[PDB]
């Protein structure tokens, strides 16, 4: 099983700034890393598909990229609606493991 | 009394030309996987420039405008590029066992078809079922329940990738450096002939690549009145493009919800089709306000009467035939609607109930779009209630005998939709070099780009810098961008080479040693410099230009360079 980590484990920022969450793999996965947004008490929804491909309905404020083992999610012009826990998942090889998640508090 | 040839660089002279144009878009409009690939276009400038050309009258002809053919080529190439990396439905051409789905309710419009699919991935025949629209399935074996998918026998059906969006995004056309686009600003311009208010732009306004027939949607409206345009106009076999003064709001809908299922075709590939119907079954329809359409026809009839003399005008429905060409059509919401439109062309005007006209509409998935044979697209189900609320801004009419003219909704190819937006634009080629007589021998207020074009040669001659400071500086748009840059480079170097040989590489005004020959133009300098514009002069000198150039290089730079070579001693 490919082990996943994420950094920072706890993040906070004010409305309108730009933040970065980095998801790290023990082994390379090409571009096959998905990003999800989980609201407290709700199931997550996917934000980014193959590392950089954004899901329709998600505003352009959510950007991402990277390859190999180090990937980033960049959230520009942070909004109150962006409060929640972000997760990253590898689709390259089975099991499709997840990182521990990053909690984003909005101030 | 002796006049000498002098070379000018930056002459506001243009000639008609056909060139490759490149695209631009509003980078802050901006979804990817859009069929129009607008993310590959150069971002537009917030400042559009727009220089009004005083004293310039230009001849515009919408029916021979290369920009329309170029746009059609780009639109078709973009569709083929977008659809290419998608699932082919070749394995899906199988015998369908179809029964009517029982239920303004529909009466047999949706069929429940069960068929068995042979799949490569495993030797496996699976009995699957799917829902299809009546227009998607062609009956076979007489009265048997056997059907096939429409156009399978004539084309290879390509499934559109569900991630592909069909939303129109305005596309700006921009001339390569060294070329310019002239825009006609006449309020009642009829599409042909002279235009008085002509402005120069680098890029056109945004054009929404809306694909429709009979009625023009979105786009742009006329400013003063309804304008009816044609080519010969006498010839009944010519499309009449009607641009409206005020838009008509048309609200089309597909009230059914449905669900979507995926039937695997092969590894990594599946057929996306309609599943169980959620909710009741209601006919798709479109609501257009009656009073607004009534006034729209009143204005159209007035203009048609003015151009066709005081004859009776009657609007009829289009002749029966293939729904793709005899019905109004559009791709609103990602689904493809075909609407009857008869209620809009069913009245005699010569010289009463219901606030809204409801047009029945039918949904089709297998589309032989662009009037081609051998290709077809399958649009996956959207699974949603499509509220459209689009603007009608123009009509395409055709003409067919007791003193009455009969008009039908219709048109030719999709080009008619784009002329409506490109009618005011012309692409021209700038040739910044020219020659003129002056009194000087070598003896070894600003308006913007081409703003002096309508001025006399004098007064215009002090703005040559304005043009000199201009000119220069893997999909469809990438290649066209590459061709545009290479063309601009080639033209800049041709001009620089000509200036280099003459002996004028560093000057906007360059004096030569070649005397002026009275046979070229037997006119005094005041008759030339204070009467003619640079374009009239260039046309007048167009028969002797190669002679002047031959004399200037031969006698001025291959002899100056030999006389100087001898004088050093
Ligand atoms: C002429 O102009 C009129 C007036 O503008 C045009 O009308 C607009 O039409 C568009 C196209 O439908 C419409 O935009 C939709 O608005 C919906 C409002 O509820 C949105 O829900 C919808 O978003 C979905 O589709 C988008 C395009 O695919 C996606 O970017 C977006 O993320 C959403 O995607 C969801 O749904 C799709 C379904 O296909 C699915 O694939 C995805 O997974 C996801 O579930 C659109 O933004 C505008 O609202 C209309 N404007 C008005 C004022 O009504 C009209 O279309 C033009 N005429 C023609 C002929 O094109
Ligand atoms: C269309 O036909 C399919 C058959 O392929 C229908 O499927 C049956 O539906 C009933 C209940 O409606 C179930 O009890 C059966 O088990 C289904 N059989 C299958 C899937 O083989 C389907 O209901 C019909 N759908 C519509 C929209 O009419
Ligand atoms: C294929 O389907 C038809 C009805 O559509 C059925 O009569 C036939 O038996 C099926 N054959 C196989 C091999 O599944
Ligand atoms: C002429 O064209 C310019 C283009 O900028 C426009 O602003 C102006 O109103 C037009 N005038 C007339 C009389 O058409
Ligand atoms: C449609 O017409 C309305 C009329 O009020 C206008 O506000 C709207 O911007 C128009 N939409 C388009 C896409 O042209
Ligand atoms: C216009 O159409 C008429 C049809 O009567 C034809 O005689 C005429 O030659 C046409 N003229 C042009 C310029 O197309
Ligand atoms: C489709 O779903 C909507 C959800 O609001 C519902 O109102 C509508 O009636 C449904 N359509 C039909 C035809 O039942
Ligand atoms: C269209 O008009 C009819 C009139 O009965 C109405 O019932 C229907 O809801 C309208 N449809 C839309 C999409 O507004
Ligand atoms: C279309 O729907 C809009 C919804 O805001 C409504 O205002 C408008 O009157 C409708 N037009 C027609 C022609 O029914
Ligand atoms: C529309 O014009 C026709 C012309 O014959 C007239 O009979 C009809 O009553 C008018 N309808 C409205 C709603 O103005
Ligand atoms: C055309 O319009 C006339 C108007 O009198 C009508 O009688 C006729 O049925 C319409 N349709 C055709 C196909 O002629
Ligand atoms: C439009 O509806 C009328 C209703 O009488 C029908 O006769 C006509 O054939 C329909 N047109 C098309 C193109 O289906
Ligand atoms: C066309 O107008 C006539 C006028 O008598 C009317 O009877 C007929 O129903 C109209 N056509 C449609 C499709 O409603």
């Amino acid at each position: 099983d490919i082990q996943m980590t994420q950094s920072p484990s706890s993040l906070s920022a004010s409305v309108g700034d730009t933040v970065t969450i980095t998801c790290r793999a023990r082994h390379g996965v090409g571009e096959n890393l998905n990003w999800y947004q989980q609201k407290p008490g709700k199931a997550p929804k996917v934000l980014i598909y193959m590392a950089s491909s954004r899901q329709s309905g998600i505003p352009s404020r959510f950007r991402g990229g990277g390859s190999g083992t180090e990937f980033t999610l960049t959230i520009s012009s942070l909004q109150p609606e962006d409060f929640g826990t972000y997760h990253c998942q590898q689709s390259y090889s089975y099991p499709w493991t997840f990182g521990q998640g990053t909690k984003v508090e909005i101030k | 009394e002796k006049l000498w040839v002098t070379v000018y660089y930056g002459v506001p002279v243009w000639k008609d030309a056909e060139t490759t144009l490149f695209c631009a878009s509003d980078a802050k409009a901006t979804e990817k996987h859009n069929v129009w690939a607008t993310h590959a276009c150069v971002p537009t400038d917030p400042n559009p420039q727009e220089v009004v050309l005083e004293n310039v009258t230009e001849h515009f002809n919408m029916w021979k405008n290369n920009m329309v053919e170029q746009m059609q080529t780009d639109i078709i190439s973009l569709w083929d590029q977008s659809l290419k990396p998608c699932v082919k439905l070749t394995p899906l051409c199988v015998t369908l066992n179809c029964k009517d789905v029982n239920a303004t309710m529909e009466r047999g419009e949706i069929k429940n078809c069960s068929f068995n699919i042979t799949t490569e991935l495993r030797d496996k025949v699976q009995k699957v079922y799917a829902l299809f629209y009546k227009l998607d399935v062609v009956p076979i074996d007489n009265n048997n329940t056997s059907y096939r998918l429409i156009s399978c026998d004539t084309s290879v059906i390509t499934q559109a990738c569900p991630k592909i969006s069909f939303e129109p995004i305005p596309i700006h056309y921009c001339a390569p450096a060294g070329f310019a686009i002239l825009k006609c600003n006449d309020k009642t311009f009829n599409g042909k002939g002279p235009c008085k208010n002509v402005s120069t732009v680098q890029c056109t306004h945004g054009i929404r690549p809306v694909v429709s027939t009979q009625l023009l949607l979105n786009g742009s409206l006329a400013e003063e009145e309804v304008v009816i345009r044609s080519d010969n106009f006498t010839n009944n076999a010519k499309t009449i493009i009607v641009q409206l003064k005020e838009s008509v709001e048309i609200n089309c809908t597909r009230p059914n919800n449905y669900t979507r299922k995926s039937i695997r075709i092969g590894p990594g590939r599946a057929f996306y089709t309609m599943g169980e119907i959620i909710g009741d079954i209601r006919q798709a329809h479109c609501n257009i306000s009656r009073a607004k359409w009534n006034d729209t026809l009143k204005q159209i009839v007035i203009k048609l009467r003015e151009q066709f003399e005081n004859k009776t005008i009657v609007f009829n429905h289009s002749s029966g035939g293939d729904p793709e060409i005899v019905m109004h059509s559009f791709n609103c919401g990602g689904e493809f609607f075909y609407c009857n439109s008869t209620q809009l062309f069913n009245s005699t005007w010569n010289n009463t109930e219901g606030n809204t006209i409801t047009l029945p509409c039918r949904i089709k998935q297998i589309i032989n779009m662009w009037q081609r044979v051998g290709q077809a697209m399958y649009a996956p189900p959207i699974r949603g209630q499509i509220r459209c609320s689009s603007n009608i801004t123009g009509l395409l009419l055709t003409r067919d005998e007791n003193g009455t003219e009969i008009f039908r909704p219709g048109g030719g190819d999709m080009r008619d939709n784009w002329r409506s937006e490109l009618y005011k634009y012309k692409v021209v080629k700038i040739e910044p070099l020219g020659v003129a007589p002056t009194r000087c021998k070598r003896r070894v207020v600003r308006r913007g780009f081409l703003g002096a074009a309508g001025s006399t040669m004098g007064a215009a001659s002090m703005t040559l810098t304005v043009q000199a400071r201009n000119l220069l500086s893997l999909g469809v748009w990438g290649i066209k961008q590459l061709q545009a840059r290479v063309l601009a480079v080639e033209r800049y170097l041709r001009d620089q080479q000509l200036l280099g040989i003459w002996g004028c590489s560093g000057k906007l005004i360059c004096t030569t040693a070649v005397p002026w020959n009275a046979s070229w133009s037997n006119k005094s300098l005041d008759r030339i410099w204070n009467n003619m514009t640079w374009m009239e002069w260039e046309r007048e000198i167009d028969n002797y230009t190669s002679e002047i150039y031959t004399l200037i290089e031969e006698s001025q730079n291959q002899q100056e360079k030999n006389e100087q070579e001898l004088l050093c001693l």
